[PDB]
């Protein structure tokens, strides 16, 4: 995820006299020099985005070369990495008897090992271009490398959903933060439309976790998409809309709330209800509107923006055929 | 002064004459120790005559 | 050399700071240094 | 009389020049003598002689957690052993026999951390 | 500056280990440094002895200089002349 | 898989110390040494491997300064898991007290306040419920929760001291 | 990218197994010393450790051996070990708490309005032998030390003696909670289990090059020879074998630690120890020293200086715009002719040239530093021993004497008050300035005005 | 109770401090250089003109201590004496910055 950040830092200065000529463009070439395209203090820098203040140039005190060094406080643009984490786009470099290793080809730059015991891995060979999600595990940031160190596996659709109870009221603070959120799945579903609806129509139905019927797309006005199976007589819920009428004070957030697999995940729907009607395999999770909220967002942030990128890297059918064969494993693995 | 060289191919166990003032090698003689083992004996002198300091 | 070692390690912590106090670090020796603020090494003998 | 060099033997374990004329090493500014400097207030010269003459060198620590930390310029190495994540390295201009000094007491299970100076921002 | 550092506390302290264990005992490198290293590091440690880096064995002990004389007062380049009066 | 597995598991950090009472229901020895509790309010550490039988389960709902926020973040580099869980703790969120709160009854008190859960069931839902709330700390979300959270207050921080003073 | 700092503040605490685990970089496995001509892996040699050969480079920060300051490693001690320092703590804490249950047997707020530094010792110095438990009911015994070695600890109740093997003295501390620490005075740093070792620091190569090394390879070696799976349970008896096995391995690290307190402590104390001969001190390089002598034609800010040694010792000279035209007839002489140079540092390739072997250039490149001869109207730290006055180091304007018989360094008779001396045999020490630094500080400060 | 140690405590980093510099007409240092303020400020600017050489002094001198100096004696040096007089326990750093082209120099020449 690109976020903000801040850091704090110390430059030394080998030549003060000529520093302070241009004290702001040479501090920020100084930072981008050293800080931009490296891993810092669990983050990925991308860009500097400028300095909020800094100190006087100092002079080193415990040594004879007359050099100066400068505290600098810095706002920069970074990447962090969670889990569970969908790459559209990552390369295999090196597919051995031991681990398979690849390079993200995205805007966030991340080196994932894949393990061979796994029948989905041992068949990207070298060379080709697959899709991955991150194992629940920390993505590391050894500072210096101009990488992340992550695990995870050629991205196989989960046939297993999770079940939130709500038994905590949404506060107008936490729909105020939300709103970034809603934000941020608004530009993604802005840019979905500029691209191939047709690509968009065949990475949905390629991962979807049942097998699509046959050719029926629903258009809820802002999220358009084939449509799949239904969960009985039970109706899902624009997320978009209940939390823009959840500023206005207008809807109750209780409840049983639950995304099954019959739903897109792209889409902002989601099933609220009174009663645990869900078929889960697992206990419900006790929680706030907040938190539910929360997790549901980024999950649509996250396959929003696995299709999306799905559809920027994947432009032409020769690839289509060339990945012929991860696509044959992709579809092979669904339940009846 | 005395050349010494031990054998791994060689290396150089030298003695080198770190003194400021130069010498004049004196007597040169090689006894034969307690364990009847060569070892060099050098005799350095230096002609000191009354100099400021002294 | 045995009561110039020890004299100086009790005392070398003693320096004068920017209001011409003496200090250990923080806590005043003297509340100015020779209770004249002077150098030693800049004083007339004079007769009143 | 003797008059040595900028260079020559170095002990092993302090990297001080070794002792007087027959071991070709330095000579000692020894405790009286940064007595008397420190009373001139004649602190470039003590940098001079017991730093850049001596055996002054340059240690990495951690701001994070105050222990040694490991850097390198040339093939990159930012890293710290006791973070290892959240590592924020800060170079302090110290003599090897004050690590040596260092590393011995950690040998007798003391453990020295380093609190660094903070940083100091104007308020602008 | 014997009589005030040797009454500083209220007490007449003297210029031996006990005396400086009475107005300094926080600085360990200075007591260190002064008669018995293994005893005060000993003391040191079990009690977690936080140091200040101050006067001059502190320092010294540590591989840095003193913060005393030419380096009391630190220098900052000004940055408001030099844009003025010099060009890169 | 086995309640014994989960109930280890949980032991492992400082908070949530344990109440015993010996019977025989709940037999666990730690991975580490514990400072349990006992029946009647008596505070004892056992060692690394000691056969402890499990009354209930308290929980200690830690609490600190906004100030302690306010340092980590400062210093920038800390995991998002432990920034939540201090976030929490000084109330800055309040995820942890959200997630729990399935207390039994007042079944056993003592200073610190916490959840303290005193059966079968409820063991088990606490124990769940503990999984979940440290699964939701790592997740994706809560971590863009927490460092804007983080980077927002600093920035107010310094603004409120640089542009709103002199 | 490693930003300038420097030390505010030192904190001082006791280092358990975790310091010593995280701290270290690799773990001493085998008693083998060196592979062949490089050191040997898992060994107390290992290059992860630090180098001290130009041979090879350090595994851990890549850097020679000036460069690399040494890196821990860990020893899995098989049986437990306490540690050697604080011994005596370690009996404080056997002397107040129970040994079956961990509970504290003073009254904790009997002490409470103690200083806490003084909690604990003043709360074991009272009797606390067949004191009953309120928590456990047990009889506590008498803690008695071992009057044959320095560690060993035994207890003691009513007759029944048992040995308090260190295994058995971790357990009776991993008992004891963080309350009755803080509530005793000590900090929650210095919790009594850091006070048994299992995992013992092998210290970096940077302080044992190359006798402290003979120590550790046989500490090593018998602990090879202790069971990896040792049990001991309070009572236990043990074969008489692996008893005196834990007695050599328990006094092989005293003896590391405090031998006659070679050892690792034993560097610190007296006058030649680390702290007053290698930290208070310095050896040092570019110094002079030489009889001193009469000479009345020389101010009293002057020092007669041979010539011989002013073209041993030199002056640090940056080439720049305004004086590379001085500094050219320098360069020209070389260590022919005099005032000359001996050596020259060049930004462009940043190494050090000997001027010997150079002989094609025609100037000096600005930024260059140059390494010239000691003139006429240098500047000099001029310095008698012992060094009891501030006038004992004083700076002198040099005056070199063209006479290739004269040694001694020529003074006025009334500079001697500065320096309590005389002309009966005494030595002055003398190094000139080459720093830009310390050049200016030598002229403003330290003149003999 | 006094229960195990927290992540709120434990912390090796001192927080950053906010530089207070006193005004001007509040400053109670005194306005002449000391000597070893005068010395440093000499020996500073001459390392920074061995490496740099840029100066704005008009008469041309062949060694960097000579332009240094008259650098000094003419008010032409680009260099600020910070004073640091307090370090408040809650974050500030109160300093006085003095100006060496407007203050009263102790060396001769
Ligand atoms: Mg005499
Ligand atoms: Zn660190
Ligand atoms: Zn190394
Ligand atoms: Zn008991």
């Amino acid at each position: 995820m690109i976020d903000q950040k801040i850091f704090e830092t110390t430059l030394n200065i080998d030549d003060p006299t000529n520093f302070c000529t241009n004290v702001e463009a040479h501090l920020l070439k100084e930072l981008e020099n050293i800080y931009v395209g490296k891993c810092f203090k669990n983050s990925f820098i991308l860009n500097i985005t400028g300095v909020i203040q800094r100190s006087p140039c100092f002079i080193m005190r415990t040594n004879n070369s007359g050099r100066g060094y400068m505290h600098v406080r810095f706002s920069a643009v970074v990447s962090y990495l969670n889990a569970f984490d969908l790459i559209a786009a990552v390369k295999i470099i090196k597919n051995d008897s031991n681990i398979i290793l690849g390079e993200s080809l995205l805007t966030e730059p991340v080196t994932i090992v894949i393990p061979s015991s796994e029948s989905q891995n041992n068949v990207a060979e070298v060379g080709q271009i697959v899709p991955v999600q991150l194992a629940n595990s920390s993505v590391y940031y050894i500072p210096g490398r101009q990488q992340a160190s992550a695990t995870g596996s050629i991205f196989i659709p989960k046939h297993t959903f999770s079940v939130y109870h709500v038994q905590e009221e949404l506060t107008q603070e936490q729909a105020l933060n939300l709103t970034k959120l809603v934000n941020i799945i608004e530009m993604l579903l802005e840019s979905r439309s500029k691209k191939d609806f047709k690509q968009i129509c065949f990475f949905e139905k390629l991962y979807y976790t049942y097998s699509i019927s046959s050719d029926e797309i629903l258009d809820l006005k802002i999220w358009k998409g084939p449509k799949g199976k239904e969960m009985s007589r039970l109706k899902p819920c624009n997320v978009l809309s209940f939390l823009y009428d959840a500023l206005k004070n207008k809807n109750s957030s209780l409840g049983f709330w639950a995304r099954p697999p019959n739903l897109l995940k792209s889409s902002p729907l989601a099933y609220q209800q009174d009663q645990n009607s869900f078929n889960a395999t697992e206990l419900p999770i006790i929680c706030s509107a907040e938190v539910m909220f929360v997790t549901l967002l980024k999950e649509i942030i996250n396959y929003l923006q696995f299709i999306n990128d799905l559809c920027d890297t994947f432009n032409n059918e020769q690839l289509i055929k060339r990945h012929e064969n991860i696509w044959m494993l992709i579809e092979q693995r669904k339940i009846g | 002064i005395i050349g010494k060289v031990a054998k791994i191919k060689y290396i150089d166990r030298s003695v080198m004459y770190g003194f400021d003032e130069p010498a004049v090698v004196d007597a040169v003689m090689r006894p034969h120790g307690p364990n009847d083992e060569i070892f060099g004996l050098m005799r350095l002198r230096y002609e000191r005559n009354l100099n400021i300091g002294d | 050399g045995y009561a110039n070692r020890k004299a100086i390690f009790g005392l070398q912590s003693c320096i004068v700071d920017y209001y011409r106090r003496v200090s250990i670090d923080t806590r005043l020796v003297q509340q100015l240094y020779g209770e004249d603020g002077l150098d030693a090494r800049q004083l007339e003998t004079v007769r009143f | 009389r003797y008059a040595v060099a900028s260079y020559g033997p170095t002990d092993a374990l302090t990297g001080q020049p070794l002792d007087g004329k027959r071991s070709h090493g330095g000579l000692r500014l020894g405790e009286m003598e940064h007595w008397v400097l420190t009373a001139q207030g004649a602190m470039q010269t003590i940098i001079e002689k017991s730093h850049d003459d001596s055996d002054g060198c340059i240690s990495y620590i951690c701001r994070n957690c105050g222990e040694p930390a490991i850097y390198n310029a040339s093939h990159p190495i930012y890293k710290c052993m006791n973070c290892d994540v959240q590592a924020d390295i800060g170079m302090v201009d110290s003599r090897r026999s004050s690590i040596v000094f260092q590393h011995e007491m950690r040998a007798a299970n003391v453990n020295i951390t380093s609190v660094l100076s903070p940083r100091v921002f104007q308020p602008a | 500056m014997y009589a005030d550092l040797m009454t500083r506390t209220g007490q007449v302290t003297s210029l031996e280990k006990a005396g400086l264990n009475a107005r300094e005992p926080s600085n360990v490198l200075l007591r260190m440094a002064l008669s018995s290293p293994v005893q005060v590091l000993t003391d040191a440690a079990v009690d977690s002895a936080v140091n200040p880096i101050y006067g001059i064995a502190a320092p010294t002990l540590m591989g840095s200089v003193p913060r005393i004389g030419t380096m009391y007062s630190d220098i900052i380049m000004d940055e408001k002349y030099i844009t003025e009066n010099y060009k890169s | 898989p086995i309640e014994a597995y989960i109930r280890q598991l949980l032991v492992d950090p400082d908070v949530v110390p344990i109440v015993s009472e010996k019977k025989k229901e709940l037999r666990v020895r730690p991975s580490t040494r514990k400072e349990i509790f006992l029946i009647n309010g008596t505070h004892l550490a056992v060692p690394a491997e000691a056969p402890i039988e499990i009354y209930g389960l308290k929980l200690r709902l830690k609490t600190f300064s906004p100030q302690c926020f306010m340092r980590m973040a400062e210093i920038g580099s800390f995991s998002p898991e432990t920034l939540g869980y201090v976030a929490s703790g000084a109330n800055l969120t309040n995820f942890i007290r959200v997630f729990m709160k399935c207390v039994d009854q007042e079944t056993w008190k003592k200073n610190g306040e916490g959840v303290v859960v005193t059966t079968k069931e409820n063991i088990i839902q606490f124990t769940h419920q503990y999984i979940e709330l440290y699964k939701f700390l790592r997740s994706g979300g809560h971590s863009w929760l927490i460092n804007r959270l983080a980077e927002e207050m600093v920035h107010r921080k310094l603004d409120r001291e640089d542009q709103g003073s002199h | 990218e490693a930003g300038y700092a420097e030390i505010a503040a030192v904190q001082f605490n006791i280092a358990g197994d975790n310091d010593h685990k995280r701290q270290g970089v690799m773990e001493v496995t085998i008693s083998n010393l060196f592979e062949g001509t490089l050191p040997a892996e898992g060994g107390i040699y290992d290059a992860r450790m630090g180098t001290t050969d130009h041979h090879y480079k350090c595994i851990t920060c890549s850097h020679q051996r000036k460069q690399c300051m040494g890196h821990p490693g860990i020893l899995q001690m098989h049986a437990p070990v306490l540690q050697p320092l604080f011994i005596a703590e370690i009996r404080r804490w056997l002397r107040v708490i129970c040994l079956n249950c961990g509970a504290p047997i003073v009254d904790l707020k009997r002490y409470e309005h103690l200083i806490r530094p003084k909690r604990l010792i003043e709360a074991a110095s009272s009797q606390t032998e067949g004191k009953q438990c309120y928590v456990c009911k047990a009889v506590h015994p008498k803690i008695v030390k071992d009057s044959e070695d320095y560690f060993t600890f035994w207890a003691d109740q009513q007759g029944k003696i048992d040995k308090l093997y260190p295994q058995i003295i971790r357990e009776i501390f991993s008992r004891v909670t963080y309350d009755t620490v803080v509530k005793l005075g000590r900090s929650k740093n210095s919790h009594p289990e850091k006070l048994v070792l299992k995992a013992i620091q092998i210290p970096p190569i940077s302080i044992r090059p190359g006798d402290i090394n003979n120590v550790i390879q046989y500490l090593v070696r018998k602990n090879l020879l202790i069971p990896k799976d040792l049990q001991i349970v309070r009572g236990q008896k043990i074969p008489l074998n692996i008893d005196r096995n834990l007695q050599t391995i328990q006094q092989l690290y005293y003896n590391f630690l405090l031998d006659s307190v070679p050892s690792i402590m034993r560097r610190l104390p007296r006058k030649e120890g680390r702290i007053r001969k290698s930290l208070l001190g310095s050896q040092v390089w570019s110094i002079s020293r030489s009889t001193i002598c009469g000479n009345s034609d020389l101010h009293l800010d002057e020092v007669g200086y041979p010539i011989s040694f002013a073209r041993t010792l030199q002056v640090a000279e940056t080439v720049q715009h305004y004086n590379i035209n001085r500094l050219m007839p320098y360069f020209l002489n070389g260590k022919r002719q005099y005032p000359g140079c001996s050596r020259v540092y060049k930004q462009i390739t940043q190494s050090v040239h000997d001027i010997e072997g150079l002989k094609q250039d025609f100037r000096l490149e600005v930024g260059d530093i140059l390494y010239r001869d000691v003139v006429t109207g240098d500047v000099a730290f001029f310095n008698r021993q012992p060094s009891l006055e501030r006038s004992s180091i004083g700076v002198h304007r040099i005056v070199v004497l063209e006479n290739p018989k004269i040694s001694t360094f020529q003074m006025n008779v009334s500079a001697c008050a500065w320096y309590n001396a005389d002309f009966d045999g005494d030595q002055m020490n003398l190094w000139v300035p080459w720093s830009v630094m310390s050049r200016v500080e030598a002229e403003l400060l330290c003149s003999v005005r | 109770i006094v229960e195990s140690p927290s992540i709120c405590e434990g912390f090796v980093q001192a927080s950053s401090q906010t530089l207070v510099i006193i005004p001007d007409n509040e400053r109670i240092t005194s306005n002449v250089l000391t000597t070893f303020e005068a010395t440093r400020l000499v020996a500073v600017r001459a390392q920074q003109l061995a490496i740099n050489g840029s100066t704005m002094l008009k008469k041309k001198y062949s060694s960097p201590i000579d332009i240094a100096k008259q650098e000094l004696f003419n008010r032409k040096i680009p260099l600020l004496v910070m004073r640091c007089i307090k370090v408040t326990p809650e974050g500030q750093k109160i300093v006085e910055i003095w100006n060496p082209r407007e203050m009263g120099i102790p060396l001769l020449d």
